[PDB]
């Protein structure tokens, strides 16, 4: 109604995980959200949970139908998770969206940038009010 | 009679034996297929008689046909004959090994019960002096180089036999073998991949062990040594060896070292090179005779690391925690691996494992288990959930693509896939006058129906409309309906106006235009049709012209940069019966009269030795880029592949080499029915070559049978059609073995494994949805900017002239003349009729 | 207040005079499954990394009071394939004691946060007159 | 040639005649199938000649083959030969009744036109001294006991013949028969069910009438007596008899009484007992030879009330308002009734009608019409909307369930259903190396595809994944994908670690684990594999071991309480060719060399007379619970059933009786391929026995052919496959008769009639929906708590020892030794090859 015809993000409804992150985490939920939104006159993309230090389940969510993965601090956006997630993105040709570690728990922004390793990544709310390395995520 | 299926089939097998028996009694030397039928037939009768045991017939079967009664290739082709029959004590399998075990056989006994008079020896021809032979480089290969090694004393203190495979983690052996478990840690037997050491009870053996590779992680067996190989897990393994009573005696003195690449090091194991080829197929430097032609393919590159070959079977390499990985992420296990394949493709002749995932070729290289083997990339893992197709000793090529198909009858289709074809492109609506003359599905309705009709069949399909129109109106319609290409045929009128109107339409819709030109030169000679192309890409069918087009010089087109030219197969190559056959075939297809001056003029103007001879050469020159069938409308569906190799074989023998092997010619030719048809029709990203990311449409060949009859047709990663023997038998190989549809051809599978190709416009409308198709539908593309230079290994562009009276063809100044071959390979050795 | 009540605490049902006492708690104090920035359910910590991907829960309801004929208890609830897969102490067996193989919070697991809340079965109305479709929305 | 289908088939029939002709000229005695082909073939040729009439060939056909030219069983098996051919006056049917009508036949004429030399009599063997024979108890049965009765004079005053069936309401007869209509009220003829009294015009007959039973309600005929039998409706019937002019003359004097159970009462009708068996099949006390074995099955219980048998046909019982009910609630009419069946099942050998409703077995008992017959329950009503399958004289058993299937080729499937198999369980993806070696469908993708592939086929299917894994990761995946069971095979590695990991997975998913053990004793001997089971249920394949497992003593497993053991069929039973065949088969499957010391050691360690002999006995002992095929990977799909009976036949002849008939052995054995496979794999509530509430997967047998070739296969209540003759013919029985798919195997029907079995996890995800299957999908269950004691009639648990050198097997102290049979039944009498 405002003039939007494509939506890209993640979720499964009003759960704690979806209220915090753009993640449709289970393969089952991918199937469901694609089935759910099947009659709605908009193009849709769903993104899985990219937060992982191993590729095992990331393979699975993309095979299920995720068209992108979200790395979110609430699920942990550590340099190991960032690397593992982007290595997957290189295999499957999907975009990685990230909300960095605000707490600089694991590294400051420099350290996350290093973890990119020159690979394409979409940084969400790059200014940082919406999330990311305090106070300087904007450097991205 | 209450006939069960197996009874019905054996009656057929018997009939084939009896025919073979009739040929034998005529003193004909039998070919492979005949030898087989004859022997299986007799075995069955001897079983019916009730007098003979299985052990007897095993012997009796070697003494029916002798070297004298068979053709020169037969003793190498016939490794054995198997059949099952009902003995007095039920069904039993009889295998006759090496049935040509002597010089004279025993004619009387080969015919016994047929009531055919037994011929005398002198009725048979005199013996002449090996299809698919492997020519091995002389020498040995050292297995498993650059690895830590140890020799250990091993005793079998059990009371029963213990046998250990080449890749079993040696620490994980039966607790009754006694040796130095600590020195065995991380080790496995240094022996040829996939064999074994047998320990009878009480036996002492001295074993060469070598380190595992890759990550060096042990999984499975007894779980003695679970984990990566390191000092810390060794201590744990030893604790478990002690606690659980696994036989252990320290060998403080054991010789230790490495597998060094030098002479007489006692840790190393070598494999004789002839023997390497026999176990695992040929490697770099070896050469392979294509079928019974004179062509040799040399292995250009091998991905194998000697000693870690992927071979599946009891005690063999592809087992849990050994060659089969355990613990990698489940989603990356290959669906199927084809092991130890010789790939022949336009892009290279190599030795490689092929991994298949999701119906696609996922990877080509060295496959196996990264925990135990060096050199295994993360896209080539054989895992728990991976099926195995054994390529050792076989050739794999892409499925063939025939792009001149007349859909006259559904049985053309079975004949196609059975010869090695997996994609068909052409037009038709069944056995109508229109379809019998032209590759056209004319009405939108019929597009709908042919797509729906062929929807369960395990081939990729394209259908072409009728392009003969001097207005675009109805062309728009047939493309929007789902035609992926248009046929311009003279029988519907191929005039300059139609040619133009149809190409302008091709420019808009990105579809290929295939043409059969105005033979009659009714509205122009060839130059006028070429002018009407106006530099636009066009595919010229049977460019030589016997099958249609400007008399006598349509072949000129093989020199136009925007023309993509193909031949049809029946003129391939020029042989002794070619001209006679084609004249009469023309007389028959055109309803002409041997006794009318002008009927015979038309036909002598159409069927011309001078141009067919030129076709052999331009074909060898790479001046004609594709070979196709013309199925039942002057050509032969099952003979796209064989006629290609028969053309290559003749040219190898007539002309100069093309670049100590036949690689360059082999690759030029394989391109003619694989990659080049796919490029021309616009779907080369999906099929037409053995390359990563394309459909795993794949044909397995025995080198002894290559180019005549394949073993197995893989469609989209699953076996669609294959040689298959007696369904009731204890194994798949007993008679009658014939090409039959497999699980890929039943129910919904054909559709799940294949592609229907349409125009982009038709897809924009979702005709897949409209038409209710279960087969995947994709659009063709990238066809309006092709030139002859886009045809892989077939981009030659000679200046061609044709003498209007002599019909002599000149290319680049050189008069083209070629001899009339009296025989061809890939025929008498292979076919029962 | 952080994790909802535990064994021995009591909860007033709505504004009635009824009190439910927690009869049993599966929690091991200190390892509660709470999802959020800095919180427990993050890659390699409470969210497991490396277990077989097929056994990740699709959804976990964390820290739920369950009121049900069979018992008033405190537990995590694991959902898989639309079914209740497990009831108990959920999390990551690599970093927490007491996590059984059917209670793994994995990369592909959605979180519904039940801390502070009561979970009951869906009610079952077995005297329905299908007079209008709206009864239906009023029921769910 | 413009060949119509019938022409193509007759060419085949002819070919079979000619083969039979060749065997005859060799002086072979012909079997049933040969006799048939030969005679039909000649009949067709004589028709071609144009010289002979139908009446002629009817005679000529009896004088071709004589007792001398045929095997001992043939004169009883060949009731007749039918064929149609084109005479000078078009197509005509020729039936040759009792073709063995003499001692010598007429050889010359049996071969005439074959141009085969005519053998002399002395070339034929000498005559030896009845498959499926019914041994009738001596005596008579009184029909229709305990019923009011009357004898009436009846005249035919019409000018045309009038004939009345046994169950026609006598008051409702043609108005031209004259008798006492009032005394006829409520009566019907006291004659054998389904025959008739014929009245030529003017004829006088004296008829025994008996009361109708059940509710005594009359419906149909002329509507004279519509309503329940009572004084008030009698008055109305008489009013209508008068008004409408139905012939009536009072017989004040008519003898009246009842059918009393005593000698010489003039109202009673008796049926000779031999004749009862011939009309309606055997009853309680009768015995039936299974095929040409030495087994006899005795009818244990009959539900028939003598005189009300359900027989369908002109004048017969199953007609409107008689045996066919009229007025019950429409929803309870049986969809199909199988009438007068002998049921052989593990749970009893009985005589019963079988009702089918909604694809299920609805009831087993006495069926028919409660308005007219006593003893018909409300779940056995034959109504207007009920189809009839005539079981009189036939045996019905459950469809067989083969639970060791290799999906190597789709044709295995046709061979299976055609032999009497309706459920297949195993693994595979077509003719790959992996599938040829192991019952494994390894990738989830391939599960998807095999389910979709087999979706139209009229059998129940289960598919098993590859269980060889020392980590559960990929197992979870293949089960979630739809595998209903896992195969542990040595070729993928069967190690203690894999065995454990796989059973732990079975405990979670409630699926069966089938195992082929480590033959090489690579990581343990049998005791180590047994230890690794850890008391958990497991199905051991080919438990004897010729087909795989710990050398030489895998058979020990038949004594573990948690092991469910099966045999595969080719070692069944020990016969003269067994060992020779199996050694070579092993050599062939393992690519071994007759000339290498250790290859021959491995093979002598695998194939062992001592253990195969023990397998015959443990099989008879009920120590091995199931028989399966191993289809094309050492065993034979079409021979699950026959090899079972051949094992029974041999043991009956070698060992003691098991409990004046063979009932106890018959039931023990039928259980091995019906109920026990279903229990082991977890779907025994749906199939595996003839019991109410299960799928009506049902096979009809002729006793003369039982265990070799069945008549008809019912799948889910509808005929799926069956013997069928000439499609163009005037009846279904003329040649060539062969097993062909029926309406249950076309289009969507196969799916509507069958079940695909998956794990519960796969069903929880609705893989039926995901995969687009039209076949019903159900989950397997109740498999993790089974022990040997859950195997019906096969729960024996001997202490077994095996000598490691002699291979001698001891069970419960007793050395097991068994003779090598020279012949088996169910073979030479039945098969054309
Ligand atoms: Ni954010
Ligand atoms: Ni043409
Ligand atoms: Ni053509
Ligand atoms: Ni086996
Ligand atoms: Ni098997």
């Amino acid at each position: 109604t405002s003039g939007i015809t494509t939506l890209v993000g993640g979720g499964t409804g009003p759960t704690a995980g979806t209220r915090a992150t753009t993640c449709t985490p289970a393969p089952i939920q991918m199937k469901l959200m694609l089935q759910s939104t099947d009659d709605l006159p908009l193009n849709f993309g769903f993104t899985g949970k990219g937060n992982c230090a191993k590729p095992d389940e990331l393979h699975e969510i993309i095979k299920a139908g995720a068209m992108g993965l979200k790395l979110h601090e609430d699920w942990g956006t550590t340099p190991a998770a960032i690397d593992s997630c982007l290595t997957i993105a290189e295999q499957y040709d999907i975009q990685v969206n990230i909300h960095t570690d605000t707490l600089n728990e694991s590294g400051f922004v420099e350290h996350t940038i290093a973890a990119f390793k020159g690979r394409t990544i979409h940084t969400y709310h790059s200014e940082g009010a919406g999330g990311g390395h305090a106070p300087d995520i904007i450097k991205v | 009679m209450k006939l069960s299926p197996r009874e019905i089939e054996k009656l057929g097998l018997h009939n084939a034996g009896y025919l073979a028996q009739k040929r034998l009694a005529r003193g004909l030397r039998l070919n492979y297929t005949e030898a087989v039928a004859l022997i299986a037939t007799q075995i069955m009768e001897f079983v019916r008689d009730g007098d003979k045991t299985v052990a007897q017939l095993m012997s009796i079967g070697r003494e029916l046909l002798g070297r004298r009664q068979v053709l020169p290739a037969v003793p190498k082709l016939v490794e054995s004959v198997q059949v099952e029959a009902t003995f007095p004590d039920g069904t039993e399998l009889v295998t006759i090994h090496d049935p040509i075990a002597c010089e004279n056989g025993n004619l009387e006994l080969a015919l016994l019960g047929s009531f055919l008079p037994v011929p005398s020896l002198d009725k048979f021809t005199a013996n002449d002096e090996i299809p698919g032979e492997i020519i091995v480089v002389g020498g040995n290969l050292v297995l498993n180089d650059g690895r830590k090694a140890v020799i250990l004393k091993v005793v079998n203190n059990g009371d029963r036999p213990v046998q250990v495979g080449s890749h079993y983690h040696f620490i994980e052996l039966n607790p009754y073998l006694t040796f130095d478990r600590r020195k065995a840690y991380g080790m496995r037997l240094n022996i040829a991949a996939g064999n074994a050491s047998r320990f009878e009870p009480g036996e002492c053996k001295e074993v060469l062990l070598v380190s595992i590779g890759g990550n060096k992680v042990i999984r499975g067996g007894n779980a003695i040594a679970d984990g990566p190989v390191n000092a810390s897990n060794c201590i744990a393994a030893m604790q478990a060896v002690i606690t659980r009573g696994f036989g252990h005696v320290e060998e403080a003195n054991a010789a230790e070292g490495q597998t060094g690449e030098d002479a007489s090091c006692p840790f190393t194991t070598v494999i004789s090179r002839e023997e390497y080829a026999n176990k695992y197929g040929p490697t770099t430097g070896d050469k392979i005779r294509l079928g019974d032609t004179a062509l040799f393919a040399e292995i250009e590159k091998d991905f194998a690391i000697y000693g870690d070959e992927c071979t599946f079977g009891g005690g063999k390499v592809i087992r849990d925690g050994m060659g089969q990985s355990c613990g990698h992420p489940p989603a990356l296990s290959l669906d199927t691996v084809i092991t130890n394949a010789v790939i022949i493709d336009y892009s290279g002749i190599i030795k490689a494992d092929i991994g298949i995932k999701d119906g696609l070729i996922h990877s080509i290289g060295k496959s196996g288990n990264p925990d135990v083997m060096d050199g295994v990339f993360q896209n080539m893992t054989t895992g728990v959930n991976t099926e195995v197709i054994a390529g050792e000793g076989l050739i794999v090529t892409a499925g063939a693509i025939d792009c001149h198909v007349h859909y006259i009858c559904p049985q053309l289709v079975y004949e196609a896939v059975t010869s090695g074809i997996t994609t068909l492109v052409g037009g038709g609506t069944g056995p109508t006058a229109g379809t019998r003359a032209t590759t056209c599905t004319p009405a939108p309705i019929q597009m709908k129906l042919m797509l729906q009709s062929t929807d369960d069949l395990p081939l990729n399909f394209g259908f072409t409309g009728k392009g003969n129109c001097a207005k675009p109106d109805e062309l728009h319609e047939i493309i929007k309906a789902g035609a992926m290409g248009l046929k311009l045929h003279e029988d519907w009128g191929t005039t300059p106006a139609a040619i133009d109107s149809c190409l302008t339409i091709a420019e808009q819709y990105d579809i290929q235009v295939n043409i059969h030109t105005d033979t009659l030169n009714e509205s122009g000679f060839v130059e006028h049709t070429i002018a009407a192309f106006k530099g636009r890409t066009i595919h010229t069918y049977h460019s030589e012209g016997a099958g249609g087009g400007h008399a006598p010089d349509i072949i000129k087109v093989c020199g136009e940069k925007n023309v993509l030219p193909s031949s049809t197969n029946p003129t391939r190559p020029l042989t002794s019966n070619t001209i006679d056959e084609h004249v009469d075939m023309l007389m028959v297809c055109h309803h002409l009269d041997a006794n009318i001056a002008e009927d015979v003029a038309f036909s002598a103007s159409r069927i011309r030795e001078a141009t067919i001879a030129a076709e052999d050469i331009l074909h060898d020159m790479g001046a004609i880029s594709i070979i196709s069938s013309d199925s039942q409308a002057m050509g032969r569906i099952g003979e796209v592949i064989s006629r290609t190799w028969q053309t290559a074989d003749k040219m190898k023998s007539a002309r100069g080499p093309l670049q100590a092997n036949d690689n360059f010619r082999i690759k030029r030719y394989v391109a003619k029915y694989t990659i080049n048809p796919a490029i021309a029709n616009g779907f080369s990203q999906y099929v037409g070559s053995v390359e990563v990311g394309k459909l795993a449409d794949l044909v397995m060949w025995k080198p002894s049978f290559f180019g005549a009859k394949p073993e197995m047709v893989i469609k989209g990663g699953e076996v669609a059609y294959a040689n298959m023997g007696d369904p009731n038998a204890s194994i798949p190989t007993p008679e009658p073995v014939k090409m039959r549809p497999m699980y890929g051809a039943l129910g919904k599978a054909g559709g799940a494994l294949s592609i229907a190709f349409v125009s982009k416009a038709a897809l924009d409308q979702r005709v897949k949805v409209l038409y209710g198709l279960n087969k995947r539908v994709e659009a063709v593309s990238n066809v309006r900017k092709l030139t002859k230079l886009d045809m892989k290994l077939n981009d030659a562009l000679p200046a061609i002239t044709v003498d209007p009276d002599s019909y002599t063809v000149t290319a680049d100044g050189v008069v083209l003349t070629c001899f009339v071959a009296t025989t061809v390979p890939l025929s008498r050795n292979y076919f029962i009729f | 207040n952080k994790y909802g009540p535990t064994t021995g605490d009591k909860i007033r049902l709505g504004d009635t005079a009824l009190f439910a006492e927690i009869e049993k708690d599966f929690a091991i104090y200190g390892d509660e499954c709470t999802f959020g920035g800095g919180k427990v359910i993050r890659d390699g910590m409470g969210q497991s990394c490396g277990h077989p991907p097929a056994l990740s829960l699709d959804t976990v309801i964390t820290n739920a009071v369950i009121i049900d004929y069979s018992g008033i208890i405190k537990a995590d609830i694991g959902i898989k394939d639309g079914l209740i897969h497990s009831i108990g102490k959920s999390g990551n067996p690599d970093v927490m004691d007491g996590v059984f193989q059917n209670m793994t919070t994995g990369v592909n697991t959605e979180v519904i946060a039940g801390e502070g809340l009561i979970v009951t079965a869906g009610a079952i109305d077995c005297h329905v007159h299908y007079i209008c479709p709206q009864l239906v929305y009023e029921a769910v």
